[PDB]
């Protein structure tokens, strides 16, 4: 595997207080957390609801585990409609 | 100040690209996903990165080191997050009654 | 057409400011 | 400490599990509960544990769509228990 | 030929609470859990390598023992892209025997 | 009575169990269903790890042996209990002080403690 999140993740670590120039072996770690996080929220999402990937079951795991992932997914679903109402 | 305004710019404008996560999720499902799935899944993973870096800078502030983040503060970040159940692993069948 | 060219300008400045030199660590 | 300041929010609460039931299961576990506020805390913490398994099984049932009466069938409780450390595996069709 | 040397262990305690000491009864046991942890990882990762008919211990079977048993995901190594997840290979014999439990129940 | 509940009574009769509750046979069939569907759980993880199509017998043979340490861990063996004892059985018995009142371990190993409780304010 190559790194599909090498330049994007360096902007994000700067966004949360790291540095303007993070180490390469620290973006090596964070790039493998995200690929496992998307895998271990899709392998468990294809057994709940139905054997597909509708987003009405992505919102189930975010409650009762961490409320920040739920309060930041209700903002991305509300603002999808306020950005199509403007057109 | 003049660094807080640059840091707040990177906190909001940065995102994983939707053209790659839609390629990444569909390699796990097999057939297809929707646009409102990729919009949410690209947004939760930014919170999860912000769950680690905001907590890996608590590991670095606890020990006697500076802002550059070594991997010592990053393996410790995943260790402290997993002990509070924040990092989900669907390959460890846990058992609470013994 | 305005949405198509201005989307890549939020990311083009995200390759000029952050991450100028690449580091490593022992 | 949060455990003391929470206990002032417990003087108005009354759990479903009675104090004689909880006060007996602590006796098999190894102590006679003298303070009746410790019995009101282990019973509330164990009432909350049932109230999340029976609630995740409800949202498992309301995610299959039937909307009149919700039956607590094993098909909704068995995936809802696996999120905690209860792994039941019931057989069917004994040959 | 020892792997942990009682100075790396002392810094492992100093990073948690710097005003804390261990006893030599605790140090001689904490040096022993790592001695027993190393052996049980390897003794159950060699057989996964023996299972694949190979003679090299890769990192893909030290992963599968720690994840399944010890609940440890070591991040900074990376794997290959996981194949599309097969969900239910329910067989025909189960599709016809479970279609007899419902046939007696409602009819 | 299915053919595996008719055989579960034969197993208990072959032991020293002549009088059992009738709920036991329903319990020993749930354990026997949970065991084979946990071995075949691990035998499907190991077939995909060696990247084969079916579940062969060498996968089930590994899945049996690689969960006889955590699911069914044993009491310690006879060759280990002899070596632990025969170094414990070589130190002499100590002598006893004449008048020590209640004879007890040091205070960090006993259960004697001031044993406080909350002020019911």
């Amino acid at each position: 595997r190559k790194r599909l999140f090498s330049k994007e993740l360096r902007c994000m670590m700067y966004g949360f207080g790291d540095d303007q120039n993070p180490y390469t072996e620290s973006v090596d770690i964070l790039e493998d957390l995200v690929i496992e996080f998307i895998t271990e929220m899709t392998h468990k999402a294809m057994s709940i609801g139905r054997q597909g990937r509708v987003q009405v079951e992505d919102i189930v795991f975010l409650i009762r585990k961490d409320p920040r992932k739920f309060a930041r997914v209700k903002d991305l679903l509300t603002m999808n409609e306020e950005l199509k109402r403007a057109r | 100040s003049e660094e807080q305004l640059n840091r707040y710019e990177m906190y909001r404008r940065s995102a994983f690209p939707k053209a790659a996560i839609k390629r990444l999720i569909q390699s796990i499902t097999g057939t297809s996903v929707s646009q409102n799935v990729v919009i949410a899944m690209s947004g939760i993973s930014k919170v999860f990165v912000g769950e680690v870096v905001e907590e890996a800078l608590d590991v670095c502030e606890k020990w006697g080191e500076m802002p550059p983040l070594q991997p010592k503060h990053m393996r410790e970040a995943v260790r402290r997050l997993k002990s509070k159940g924040q990092i989900p692993n669907s390959k460890h069948k846990k058992i609470i009654f013994f | 057409v305005n949405l198509s060219e201005e989307s890549a300008r939020i990311l083009a400045t995200n390759s000029e400011l952050v991450g100028t030199l690449t580091r490593s660590c022992k | 400490t949060p455990l003391v300041d929470f206990l002032m929010q417990l003087e108005d609460y009354t759990p479903t599990i009675p104090d004689a039931v909880t006060g007996y299961y602590l006796n098999r576990a190894g102590f006679e509960a003298s303070d009746p506020r410790i019995i009101r805390l282990i019973s509330l913490a164990a009432q909350k544990f049932i109230s999340d398994i029976a609630n995740d099984a409800l949202q498992h049932c309301k995610m299959k769509g039937k909307d009149r009466k919700y039956t607590l069938t094993m098909e909704d409780l068995t995936p809802a228990l696996s999120e905690y450390g209860i792994n039941v595996k019931k057989p069917h069709y004994f040959t | 030929n020892q792997v942990l040397t009682k100075k790396k262990l002392q810094d492992l305690v100093r990073e948690v609470d710097p005003n804390e000491q261990l006893d030599e009864d605790v140090e001689e046991m904490l040096l022993q859990i790592a001695d027993d942890f190393i052996e049980s990882v390897v003794t159950a990762a060699c057989q996964l390598a023996r299972h694949r008919k190979s003679s090299t211990l890769e990192v893909k079977d030290v992963q599968l023992h720690l994840e399944r048993q010890w609940n440890m995901w070591i991040p900074g190594f990376g794997s290959e892209e996981i194949r599309p997840y097969k969900k239910a290979c329910t067989t025909e014999a189960h599709k016809q025997r479970m279609a007899l439990i419902r046939k007696t129940t409602k009819k | 009575m299915p053919k595996d509940a008719q055989m579960m009574a034969q197993i208990l009769k072959d032991m020293g169990i002549t009088e059992y509750e009738p709920r036991v046979i329903n319990q020993m069939l749930e354990f026997a269903f949970r065991y084979v569907t946990t071995i075949l759980d691990d035998a499907k993880i190991y077939s995909s790890h060696a990247k084969k199509a079916t579940v062969d017998a060498d996968d089930v043979r590994l899945a049996i042996q690689c969960r006889a340490d955590q699911s069914f861990t044993s009491p310690p063996p006879r060759d280990f209990l002899l070596d632990i004892a025969r170094q414990r059985n070589q130190t002499p018995l100590p002598l006893i002080k004449p008048y020590s009142g209640p004879r007890l371990p040091p205070d960090r190993y006993c259960l004697t403690a001031p044993n406080y409780r909350l002020k019911s304010l």
